[PDB]
């Protein structure tokens, strides 16, 4: 799979802006916000899969997602402590 | 007959199993009586002021369930947890209901 | 109303 | 073994104490589990530090106070360490 | 008709009782200072009244406390520390928005973004 | 004569009504097999093949909307800061700037 | 009290030198003072705990790097 980013329909970014509390969007956002993505999950994938291959696991695990999370300061509840 | 910890603490949360925890987390070299104890009753606290808050958004939105908007509610509501937990995201939370002043209409 | 007084520019018991 | 272990019948009584008609859903009860538990490993944390530059080797009670009035935000703390030292003063009561 | 007091004094004569030369055009020092207080290192708060500052403001948490020396020189360097990383935001912040003065308005969302209000 | 008109919300009418309607709902945004398999390419060039947990995705998404909603509103400050109600990708590279990223 | 005002307007203009500022409003120093104090209470309260922990009754540069460890800065040359 390849170039998936555009996935989130720029219907999507705004519905999460409009989440925000925004009113009006510029154009050339929606390749930023999606970046703002591409780098955000990759750096959590990279600390996902880093314990992933580390508790030798093969199958990527919520415990492991929400542990990076944990690290990285932007920690999730809901899914085990 | 055998009587737990709890009951002569006087609390609903266990001093077995966090005595338990507190030893394997390794804190320190020896783990005292009522380190675990006082540890139950802070926890219940925190528990409680948590859930009573809770309540009040459940009947605030006029449900007889907790359900985890009422915990967003209740963590964003109340500023000292703001600050305590604005550290955390919560699962499906939402936002607060927050509109700025130059948004509105004239 | 002012501190001083608007007539001879000094403090006191004023009518305001 | 299969056995896993969490706070559910815990919070659950503490909450029929404070409210005794109001339900859980289970991932509501995953979030309350979740949250104990970090501020458990927080202020168990904190009391580890503590005793460690108080080149102390044992987590007293003190030290979870010391803790929790450093880590919780004020208007919790005094409040979390009102109910720890009834909490432990009825512990060594009841012995 | 509403009245009010000032003088603060029952009575009065309370004392007498028994109880060519060059100018740099605005803004052209500033750069060339700019430089000085970025190149030096010294602490820019005065130690003695930051020192006034630390025992004042501590004073109330718990009665009689000493400091160690370097325990306030550590403050001091902390404080400017924080102070000039949310200078550093507040100056982005108010090139943001096509300006060159700051205001304090730029420096409540410069916390107010950071987390702490 | 009267030639008709249709009803149409004006600019910002539909914009709060629908800022209210998503204020109060919890529901995950950004849908979920889009989503899902915006991982699935980012974890190719860290190692091949991986499988994935029937909740990890889950919680990578509601994770990032949940980062990406508290982005927006400080990028909706970041833009009010500016006297504009348009937000523009200058606010949230200073958004990212500020909390020390950029 | 006396000594908030001892963080004086070119302290504070230093400060935003230091900090590349080439134009500062007439009302950043009293709110910027607030700001100090705000930071600085916090951090001396994260720090007199610690003192009282030790059964001390002064602090110490070590106590304050690690009330600034809790509240996540470090500072070097300090002790630590
Ligand atoms: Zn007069």
């Amino acid at each position: 799979l390849r170039d998936n980013i555009q996935g989130i329909t720029k219907p999507a970014i705004r519905r999460l802006a409009r989440r925000g509390g925004v009113k009006r969007i510029s154009g050339l956002i929606y390749e930023e916000t999606r970046g703002v993505l591409k780098v955000f999950l990759e750096n959590v994938i990279r600390d996902a899969v880093t314990y992933t291959e580390h508790a030798k696991r093969k199958t990527v695990t919520a415990m492991d997602v929400v542990y990076a999370l944990k690290r990285q300061g932007r920690t999730l509840y809901g899914f085990g402590g | 007959k055998a009587k737990t910890r709890s009951s002569r603490a006087g609390l609903q949360f266990p001093v077995g199993r966090v005595h338990r925890l507190l030893r394997k987390g390794n804190y320190a070299e020896r783990v005292g009586a009522g380190a675990p104890v006082y540890l139950a009753a802070v926890l219940e606290y925190l528990t409680a002021e948590i859930l009573e808050l809770a309540g009040n958004a459940a009947r605030d939105n006029k449900k007889t369930r907790i359900i985890p908007r009422h915990l967003q509610l209740a963590v964003r509501n109340d500023e000292e947890l703001n600050k305590l937990l604005g550290r955390v995201t919560i699962a499906q939370g939402g936002v607060l209901p927050n509109i700025q002043s130059v948004l509105l209409p004239k | 109303n002012e501190d001083f007084c608007s007539a001879c520019n000094q403090s006191g018991s004023f009518l305001c | 073994k299969t056995r896993k272990e969490s706070y559910a019948i815990y919070v659950y009584k503490v909450l029929k104490q404070v409210h005794p008609d109001t339900g859980i859903s289970s991932k509501a009860m995953s979030i309350m589990n979740s949250f104990v538990n970090d501020v458990f490993e927080r202020i168990a944390g904190e009391a580890s530090r503590l005793a460690h530059y108080n080149k102390r080797s044992t987590i007293t009670s003190r030290e979870i106070q010391t803790a929790v009035r450093l880590l919780l935000p004020g208007e919790l703390a005094k409040h979390a360490v009102s109910e720890g030292t009834k909490a432990v003063t009825k512990y060594t009561s009841a012995k | 008709a509403r009245t009010k007091q000032t003088a603060r004094k029952s009575t009065g004569g309370k004392a007498p009782r028994k109880q060519k030369p060059h100018r740099y055009r605005p803004g052209t020092v500033a750069l060339r200072e700019i430089r000085r207080y970025q190149k030096s290192t010294e602490l820019l708060i005065r130690k003695l009244p930051f020192q006034r500052l630390v025992r004042e403001i501590a004073q109330d948490f718990k009665t009689d406390l000493r400091f160690q020396s370097s325990a306030v020189m550590a403050l001091q360097e902390a404080s400017e520390a924080y102070l000039v990383a949310l200078f550093e935001d507040t100056n982005l912040a108010a090139i943001h928005a096509k300006r060159v003065t700051i205001m304090p308005k730029d420096i409540q969302l410069a916390r107010r973004i950071r987390g702490e209000r």
